[PDB]
């Protein structure tokens, strides 16, 4: 609150060339589930933090992960919605890249599309800004992807992402694993490997119970496309992670 | 029959308040809803 008057509006500029409404947006993504994404030498990894405030909601369908064409994916951190709002944007400009171009979207020329169009909201006067910060990547051509979203337009390749309010925390085991191997994780390590975290950046929210979601991405174990998980593959994780940290 | 003095002090603060002015140039919105916004 250092300008009183210059944050009734959008479309401004304070004395410091700053605009403030941006910066009280990201102060509602920091009130939202962790979410990350890790880049590995085939593909990614998506995880999330998904709370439960009751015993009376369905596991398991009321997932959270957005599947993009086949080959790429999106999680939130923050106001869902606006989220929602913005996947269902990215999930048909794709095809009109496809029905001019013929090739599945690729993703830096998604993004582009996406983090030029938010820049838009963050111009004009009669429009609030997006309260999300979102990561995205996937396969194409040229290998695997990952980017990160964030309100004031920005976007930047990661390999590895992490929002929310375990953000000071899942920052750490992220640079971690990013010394140990250089020479890039396989997608059956990384996946158990993202279950460690979220379960060590609960540790804000040690109160509540919850769950766990996971979607992954990578041409071995999938042959180049999006898909969530089942079975032993994410069981074992949890049965991994939790063993760790006791 | 009396040899005391007195010595009537002004020990006592005091003080006179009409600090009248002029200005308030408080707080002045000529853009109530930012008209059209736009």
């Amino acid at each position: 609150s250092i300008g009183t008057g210059y944050d009734l509006s959008n479309s401004v500029f304070s004395p410091d060339g700053r605009n403030f409404q941006v910066e009280y947006a990201v102060k509602a993504v920091e009130n939202g589930t962790t979410s990350i994404g890790i880049k590995c030498n085939d593909g990614v990894v998506f995880a999330v933090e998904k709370l439960i405030t009751s015993k009376l909601l369905v596991p398991q369908k009321n997932v959270k992960i957005q599947v993009v064409d086949r080959h790429i994916g999106c999680v939130y951190s923050g106001l869902i919605p606006d989220g929602r709002h913005l996947v269902n944007r990215g999930r048909e400009e794709a095809a009109s890249f496809k029905k001019l171009y013929k090739t599945p979207i690729p993703i830096p020329a998604f993004a582009d599309r996406l983090g030029q169009y938010v820049q838009a909201h963050t111009l004009y006067n009669s429009v609030r800004p997006f309260g999300v910060s979102t990561i995205f990547g996937g396969v194409d051509k040229n290998g695997a992807h990952l980017y990160m979203l964030e309100p004031s337009g920005s976007y930047w390749g990661y390999k590895g992402a992490a929002t929310g309010k375990g953000r000071q925390s899942a920052k750490a085991e992220l640079e971690k694993l990013v010394d140990h191997h250089p020479e890039g994780l396989s997608a059956r390590e990384a996946v158990k490997q993202a279950a460690k975290i979220i379960y060590l950046a609960h540790e804000d929210n040690k109160e509540k119970d919850f769950e766990l979601e996971i979607s992954w991405c990578s041409l071995s174990e999938t042959n180049g496309l999006h898909k969530f998980v089942k079975g032993d593959l994410l069981q074992e994780a949890i049965d991994f992670a939790q063993k760790e940290i006791n | 029959g009396g040899k005391h003095t007195f010595n009537n002090e002004n020990v006592s603060a005091r003080l006179g308040g009409a600090s009248i002015a002029v200005q308030a140039p408080a707080q002045p919105p000529p853009y109530s809803h930012h008209h059209h916004h736009h």
